[PDB]
């Protein structure tokens, strides 16, 4: 089965309805990725 | 005669801890009574076919901004669509309006929602920016 | 029946000393009255809801471009909506299509303007690129 | 009294040696008389007024995506609007929604095309992100 | 919103935006400041 | 619109495209071009 914690830099993402990489998109991330970005 | 309802924002709304931010909606133009704006939500009333069009305008350098549009009744949710917008990484070009519309059949005790789905986005509350409206056909 | 009208360009203008484009406009669809482009702007003759849509096809490295929409009557100025769109910063690139459209309260003696608030501004005259239409409701 | 057909994907097609890229459509809502969906295109039974709206959702790297909405009879062609995306470079980031819609005169028999004008464009089917309507006025 | 500070006022924006962020995709009003800022 | 000078026409743009201006973000219509 699939994962995608925002723990472990991905997230869901409802309005592209895909699992989204947190490191792929640092400095435009979105709050899920807080956590990891920062 | 047509039903008409075009909103514009009052407010915004994004509760602590969820991924999601909403518009609060005030009527500026009605004609008959089929539809009522009930804050964040627009309850349907009358059942039939409506056209239903969405414009949001962001301020934001958030990789894509958008809004997706629901309904919501007999204990299920469908998207009738979504409109998607990439922006730039400097904020004084990271503006984009995303508009989209369609025709969908829409039955009485319904909840339309027009969800941002980000925490605390970025959207300019404008009502020539940022609306919501409604035809009934 | 709806009346409707749907317009093209024939040319674009922007005086000197401003910071505005606007397109002249050519009827290529027209039923009923009640609507009559005449240059720049549109007169309306009849008092009603209107459907009112617009799109700009822009070929423009210009860092933000869209249009105005506005409604001029009763000794006041009032935009209806507009329609933004962030460009990338090469020319062979930088193509946009902006399209917006909403549902409005028109009067008789009242003028609509699609303005793009930039001089000399950098648009397509082509008839299924930029055009601007109205279905009375 | 309107008659409406809201149309999604079910397949895309995209020819070897061609620079085009069609969707097949099915209705998800058909009310009254007027138009067929055949396939890739769309066949005019009634002439009349119709309102057409287009989006289509396009996750593509391609420097610029968008659509190409065509009225084909009484041998000719004739376009009637299309909707331009540029798009960014990095795929992470390459999302956009491009719609468009008009009013125009359609004629008994006529055929409607929606083309992307490259090979193997990459788009969404989902109903909610790429579809086409029309509404006859 | 001032002129010698390199800001101008977008009518399209509604918003006061900096010609320092858009040198190369600039507006007629930002004209002045693009060429002469290295003078 | 001169194919032999590394030119296409595009449909969607309606337009003559440079395929030297896009190599990496080109159309199918670029792929000699930009491989090559
Ligand atoms: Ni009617």
């Amino acid at each position: 089965s699939l994962s995608c914690r925002k723990e472990q830099g991905k997230f869901y993402d409802h309005l592209l309805r895909d699992c989204i990489s947190c490191a792929s998109i640092c400095g435009q991330h979105p709050k899920q990725c807080a956590y990891f970005c920062e | 005669k047509h039903s008409v309802l075009h909103l514009v924002p009052v407010n915004i709304t994004s509760k602590a801890d969820s991924d999601v931010t909403e518009v609060m909606w005030q009527p500026v133009l009605r004609r008959g009574r089929g539809l009522e704006a009930q804050g964040d939500i627009v309850r349907v009333w009358d059942t039939g076919i409506y056209l239903l069009y969405s414009q949001v305008l962001f301020h934001d350098v958030t990789f894509t901004m958008g809004q997706v549009v629901s309904r919501e009744g007999q204990g299920r949710r469908e998207t009738l669509f979504r409109c998607i917008r990439s922006m730039p990484s400097d904020p004084d070009r990271a503006y984009n309006s995303c508009y989209s519309a369609g025709v969908f059949h829409l039955h009485q005790g319904d909840i339309i929602t027009v969800k941002i789905p980000r925490a605390n986005a970025k959207l300019s509350l404008s009502p020539h920016g940022t609306f919501l409206g409604f035809v009934k056909l």
